[PDB]
């Protein structure tokens, strides 16, 4: 099975060094990729320039290890990098590392939206919170229903950085039956962030 | 058939020397000649050897620093390659020909029949 | 000059079949090999087969072995991927991509040459229902910003898209990536930010389109009346 890519934050300028995850294997090719655009020859053989690529772009073999070096970070290189080897007849691509840029911490925008009308004649409730234009990534949410903590009945969804601003949007979202809305009154969902110097929370009362 | 051996990894200002083998007669062969192909460019002539004569043809980019040369007993033609550099990276091909090549395409991928695998050459430091 | 041109994805059902095209130009292809690799939504490259047609040199990834088969007509310049026992996990942008002729017999500890041209991709559905979505309000609250949106729920198979007031809004919004929900529906949220004076006045509505279904659902999102 195919993974989730890992991630490393830099700024401009920042020099960085992705190791290769080892396997008997062959000399490692590393490719680039940008979202919904083909990947990209960068290096072979461990440490050849494709043609055309940039020479901040290096590899070395270390003995055992793969690396590739962005000797001076420019923004055109926020990108995900692949390593690949083969072994036999069978070629591998390891686990994307998606290099991210680094920004000043912005603390989340919180937003909490009770399930509509329409909705619950279908005999299920959503409830939705949006964490707005934050840096970095990492937040946590917890639901709370009349104070009673909740687990395993929300799902989150997270967009890439931002073009402009570099941040992350992320929803939360609680899914529920109709009766079971219906049940409860206090909604809140409580955000932990970086920027925020405690936890913030957003409530609504069913039915006002 | 030809194969060709003698690849491997050099520094800079290294030195490698490739053979390529030659099964069966080569009498009525008129080239032979090394090609490489590196990723994302075409295959390209280096050195021809016209056997018949001995003359050899060189690419610019080689010139002085790789030479042809044939023993004709072992049925053998080498590639003596010195003062590497990192752009002479790319697999390296055995090529032939028993038809006539006029002495200008002589170092064209499509004006030769018979290939080997090839050897690969990585230049680095 | 050299181009890779993938065609033929599409939705197909598990136990269907698809066969899916790479034209190649600008290069003797019985010179070369031609590899799939593919990518699943959000995950990373999967190599998934090659042909040396020259050779008839052939290889599959075990997660595909057995299921999918390679081919090649040289004359058309021509790679195929025939695809059966079609599993919802096979999901993915399939990429066609060149490589050396005799790529293993160079693979060594100094060598690997790696796939130089590539495809920009040929889209695989794999569904076994097709399902429309229902669209609902995220109605903004009572609070200089406010946030509204729409939750675009229950849908098979990806993708949605959605765009708000035919386009004409685009500044501050974010449309989530999708989530597989436990019924084995796809869901999603559109949110925007917007002055809090505007809503009184701005009509907002999203437009989201569902192409598998053939469905188109134009949704108002106001404030809720109290
Ligand atoms: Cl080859």
């Amino acid at each position: 099975m195919t993974q989730s890519p890992s991630s490393l934050s830099a700024s401009v300028g920042d020099r960085v060094t992705i190791t290769c995850r080892a396997s008997v294997s062959s000399a490692v090719a590393w490719y680039q990729q940008k979202p919904g655009k083909a990947p990209k020859l960068l290096i072979y053989s461990a440490s050849s320039l494709y043609s055309g690529v940039p020479s901040r772009f290096s590899g070395s073999r270390s003995g055992t290890d793969f690396t590739l070096t962005i000797s001076s970070l420019q923004p055109e290189d926020f990108a995900t990098y692949y390593c690949q080897q083969s072994s036999s007849s069978l070629i591998t691509f390891g686990q994307g590392t998606k290099v991210e840029i680094k920004r000043t911490v912005a603390a989340p925008s919180v937003f909490i939206f009770p399930p509509s009308d329409s909705q619950l004649k279908s005999g299920t409730a959503s409830v939705v919170c949006l964490l707005n234009n934050f840096y970095p990534r990492e937040a946590k949410v917890q639901w709370k229903v009349d104070n009673a903590l909740q687990s395993g009945n929300s799902q989150e969804s997270v967009t890439e950085q931002d073009s402009k601003d570099s941040t992350y949007s992320l929803s939360s979202t609680l899914t529920l039956s109709k009766a079971d809305y219906e049940k409860h009154k206090v909604y809140a969902c409580e955000v932990t962030h970086q920027g925020l110097s405690s936890p913030v929370t957003k409530s609504f009362n069913r039915g006002e | 058939q030809l194969v060709e051996s003698g690849g491997g990894l050099v520094q800079p200002g290294g030195s490698l020397r490739l053979s390529c083998a030659a099964s069966g007669s080569t009498d009525s062969i008129e080239y032979m000649t090394w090609f490489r192909q590196a990723p994302g460019k075409e295959r390209e002539g280096v050195a021809a050897l016209y056997t018949h004569t001995g003359n050899t043809y060189y690419a610019d980019s080689v010139k002085g620093r790789f030479i042809i040369s044939r023993d004709k007993a072992k049925n053998m033609v080498y590639l003596q390659m010195n003062s590497l550099e990192p752009e002479d990276t790319a697999v390296y091909y055995c090529g032939a020909t028993r038809k006539y090549v006029p002495v200008r395409f002589a170092l064209d991928q499509s004006s030769y029949d018979y290939w080997g695998k090839g050897t690969p050459v990585t230049v680095s430091s | 000059e050299v181009q890779l041109v993938e065609s033929g994805g599409g939705l197909v059902q598990p136990g269907g079949s698809l066969r899916l095209s790479c034209a190649a130009s600008g290069f003797n292809f019985s010179y070369y090999s031609i590899h799939w690799v593919r990518q699943a939504p959000g995950k990373g490259l999967e190599w998934v087969a090659y042909i040396s047609s020259s050779s008839s040199y052939t290889s599959y990834a075990d997660s595909v072995k057995g299921r999918f088969t390679i081919s090649a007509d040289t004359s058309k310049n021509t790679a195929y991927l025939q695809m059966n026992s079609l599993r919802a996990e096979d999901t993915a942008v399939y990429y066609c991509a060149r490589g050396y002729q005799y790529w293993q017999y160079h693979a060594s500890w100094y060598w690997n040459g790696g796939l130089d041209y590539w495809g920009q991709g040929t889209l695989v559905t794999v569904f076994n229902q097709i399902k429309g979505p229902s669209v609902f309000p995220l109605a903004p609250s009572s609070k200089g910003t406010a946030a509204l949106g729409c939750l675009v729920k229950d849908y098979f198979p990806e993708p949605v898209t959605v765009s708000w007031n035919s386009g004409a809004l685009t500044s501050g919004v974010h449309t989530f990536p999708a989530v597989l929900q436990s019924s084995g529906l796809y869901s999603l949220s559109s949110v925007v930010t917007v002055p809090s004076s505007s809503l009184g006045t701005q009509t907002y509505i999203c437009n989201v389109n569902h192409k598998p279904s053939n469905t188109k659902v134009d949704k108002k999102v106001e404030p809720k009346s109290c």
